[PDB]
């Protein structure tokens, strides 16, 4: 609630639930914010990133964090498995130096 | 036919559904909450206002003494002074030099203007939601005033509606409320007979005309040190006025869920907070058999210019061929997209346009026309208008708010990670069989 | 002086205690619950009784038609019959051979004698217990009528009492009750508007004089096939009479905890279920200092012919050698023994006699006179009378109801078992010593 004199602008945050403002003796005015974020959900991936960042910031941060963690763990574990199998194929041939590898 | 579903508590926003009895044609059914009524049970404690602090004429007895008995007047205060010498217009008032007793007298009462400017203290309890329901089924309408308690039917006889218990209890009023001139405040007032001077509720009575008025305003009768007849008094400021200083703002401008407070039964009107389970016993006269309903030989939906917003943004046209001309229920079988129209008119062949509101970037949903199932697929653009003056008809869902392109990207990355897992374990198994050979 | 204790809810049965200030003489104090009133908050749903099922005069129209509109009368049923030819005393009643019509009309109203024989359906909530108390302290008496919620105070002259919340909430009334002619029944009646024919609640109204009456009796109008002018109707029987068949027994003769159900505010009187914590603001004028309190050099009790019955069975004599003659409180500090007299007259040296009631087979308890403590022990025989017309003044305790010789036997066997266990551990220690020695 604010008592206002003069010509000054006020910023109010509107969500999906809504916002009702009464100005003077006028009837209450109800507004609802639509999900009109900049970007494009159907396009290149970056536009999707800006769109869902402006809509739900923490949600898209944790989703991309999960994606980055998943790809990092997947590549690291696959590389570890390939390295272990490559060692398991090599060291039978490494203990015998004069042996001819196929 | 007993049909059970769940409607939102939002005023307006028609909730549409089909009742599909097996042997009969699908029947449209939409329920609209026209109004809501949180009416708590209120117990009246007292009425307060500005006191009058009326002081009667000073009673003097000279060459004598006085004492007063207890009185039922509000905030009784006697005091005896034994050295006065009153001087009205025309010299001294009686005939003794020094020993002169004056009874200073003070008590409070309601002001003459408390019939309007008064505050009523109320204690509330759990509130019962009463909702007005506009239910249309087939071509018939019904207006009901149901209770949300979960057992009481609606006041319409023929259509039996049980509005189940609402998911969350809201109760915008705290346990103690104060009503002044149509404005409602959540104030923790003092209890009856538990007054405090200078705060709200200095003076208390069960009614304006009641004679059982109680008060403990801190009044102190000072000693008259002037020639002229006087009752000097020091009193606390009116706590009703002090509350009018710091009343804050009423619940008409503070209450959650955007609902307005009225004072004649003290009800909260149009609170959009929870979900109401509802069960309707539709009479069998509304249902018609599948023979009399037209059947759709072929249906296909093509949707153009869809946009996910509160308004019905998006036009899907059904191209259809049907044998018999008639009327047909039309429905959207997704909780994300809702159609504007419930019934259409079907000819032998043609196309009907329909408007829907969705909350998903993709318009992949099932639309039904005289039963039937057609699937609609499109990419829906984000809205250009930032803010709209009408609420959203549908609620967001996690599986729908994520677009199909984004779903393909995340599933491609996750499937790539999983494929690296699978090839790692496969080559590990190959190493295992090689070390079994060794 | 804020003294807090706990009283049983049994009507009668005085509970005695000592308030023992450090610098003052011991003060006796007993509470008696004279009456209790457990009043729930009742919400009235509807009233019901028999129905009159009045039928208006048939309306005929010959060479015409009669369609009938809806009516606000309870359970309105209208039928149109288009092949009638009615007869009265005088012959044919109209001028068309076959093109006639009759409007059979039937609705439901209250019977004339429903001002007495009617049932009120009530929905009750949690019940607030209000207790009347006879308190005595020192040598003065006082009466109280206070609530049990633990917030509001009971005031009597210079006594402020807070009766704390009771240990268990009983509420003998179910959520739905029915009152008929002063008899209360725990019946799950149908809700307002949920009329079922042939059941309690065929007819419903807000009051007996209300014009907004609702009814769903299974009334059907048949086609007249007789010469006489006649409305053939067939109706389900009154569910009020059916409930009078199967009313069972009322709550006056079924409610637990032995307390009486009354109907004018719908309260439950003299319910003895749970212990009440109580806090008492004792005025300082009741106490006396220890200088005026006659102490005793040596107290010595002895019990003779003790018996543990509900009556005050068993007498004990204090022999005392006090220093002054006066009045003095006496007390039994155990919760098993309770004394009849809370006061006695003390002399220089003598012997007073007192009566006590116990629940334990042993007379082991501590008795106090002007302060002081003494414990005297003898044997209490079981009573010979099987029942008695008065409730027990105390409650059994497991530590007390087991007799002293039975504690001796049980502890003898348990100590024998423990002694053999101790012997086993001793010889195990000796074996450990030997295996350390080797
Ligand atoms: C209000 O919002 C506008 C939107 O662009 C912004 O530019 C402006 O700085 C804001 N004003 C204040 C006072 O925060
Ligand atoms: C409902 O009534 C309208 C009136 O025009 C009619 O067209 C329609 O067919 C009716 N509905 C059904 C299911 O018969
Ligand atoms: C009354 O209330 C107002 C509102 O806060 C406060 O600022 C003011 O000091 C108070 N007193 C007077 C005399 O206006
Ligand atoms: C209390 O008052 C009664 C009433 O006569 C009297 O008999 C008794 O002696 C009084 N008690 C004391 C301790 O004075
Ligand atoms: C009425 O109630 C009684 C009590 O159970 C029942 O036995 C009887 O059959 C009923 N009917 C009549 C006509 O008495």
């Amino acid at each position: 609630a604010e008592w206002i004199t003069g010509t000054t602008s006020r910023n109010f945050s509107v969500g999906r639930e809504g916002l009702e403002y009464v100005w003077g003796n006028h009837e209450p005015v109800r507004v609802w914010a639509q999900e009109s974020a900049p970007g494009d959900p159907h396009g290149w991936p970056h536009e999707i990133i800006i769109h869902y960042y402006h809509r739900h910031p923490v949600y898209t941060v944790i989703v991309l964090c999960g994606v980055a963690l998943a790809i990092l763990v997947g590549t690291a574990s696959s590389a570890a498995c390939i390295a272990k199998a490559r060692r398991d194929c090599l060291t039978p041939y490494a203990l015998a130096p004069n042996a001819t590898v196929p | 036919f007993e049909h059970a579903t769940t409607v939102p508590n939002v005023p307006g926003i028609p909730y549409k559904a089909l009742v599909e009895r097996a042997g009969y044609a699908p029947l449209n059914l939409e329920i609209t909450v026209v109004s809501s009524e949180l009416t708590p049970s209120t117990n009246k404690e007292y009425v307060t206002c500005k006191f009058h602090t009326v002081i009667p004429s000073p009673q003097v007895k000279c060459c004598g003494s006085l004492e007063c008995k207890a009185s039922s007047k509000a905030d009784y205060t006697c005091r005896v002074f034994g050295g006065v010498y009153p001087f009205m217009w025309g010299g001294a008032q009686c005939f003794c030099d020094s020993e002169n007793t004056q009874l200073s007298e003070a008590y409070v009462e309601f002001a003459p203007d408390c019939t309007i400017d008064h505050a009523v203290a109320l204690k509330v309890h759990t509130a019962a939601l009463k909702v007005g329901l506009r239910i249309v089924y087939g071509n018939t309408t019904a207006h009901l005033d149901t209770f949300v308690n979960g057992v009481t039917p609606g006041s319409s006889r023929d259509l039996k509606v049980i509005a189940g218990p609402i998911s969350a209890a809201f109760s915008p009023f705290d346990h103690k409320v104060v009503i002044r001139k149509g404005l409602v405040y959540n104030y923790d007032f003092p209890e009856y007979g538990a007054m405090k001077p200078g705060a709200f509720g200095d003076i208390q009575a069960s009614s304006l005309d009641a004679t059982d008025i109680v008060a403990r305003t801190d009044i102190r009768l000072l000693k008259p040190s002037v020639k002229n007849i006087h009752v000097p008094y020091t009193q606390a400021v009116s706590g009703y006025e002090m509350w009018k200083n710091n009343s804050g703002r009423p619940l008409q401008e503070t209450a959650p869920f955007g609902c307005k407070i009225e004072v004649e039964p003290l009800r909260a009107s149009n609170c959009a907070y929870g979900h109401i389970p509802i069960s309707i016993d539709i009479p069998d006269a509304a249902f018609v058999r599948s023979s009399e309903s037209p059947t759709i030989l072929e249906v296909s939906c093509t949707v153009a210019d869809c946009i996910y917003s509160a308004d019905f943004g998006g036009s899907l046209t059904l191209q259809y061929k049907a044998d018999r001309e008639g009327h047909c229920p039309v429905h959207s079988h997704s909780t994300t997209a809702v159609l504007k129209e419930a019934t259409t008119h079907v000819t032998a062949t043609g196309s009907i346009t329909l408007h829907f509101s969705t909350s998903s970037p993709q318009a992949n949903f099932i639309v039904s026309l005289c039963g039937k199932k057609t699937t609609c697929n499109a990419e829906c653009k984000p809205p250009a208008d930032h803010i709209i003056g009408e609420p959203h008809k549908v609620d967001q869902e996690f599986q729908a708010a994520v677009s199909k392109t984004s779903w393909n990207w995340l599933l491609a990355l996750f499937g790539g990670a999983s494929s690296l897992i699978v090839v790692g374990l496969i080559v590990l198994v190959c190493s295992s069989m090689l070390i079994n050979t060794r």
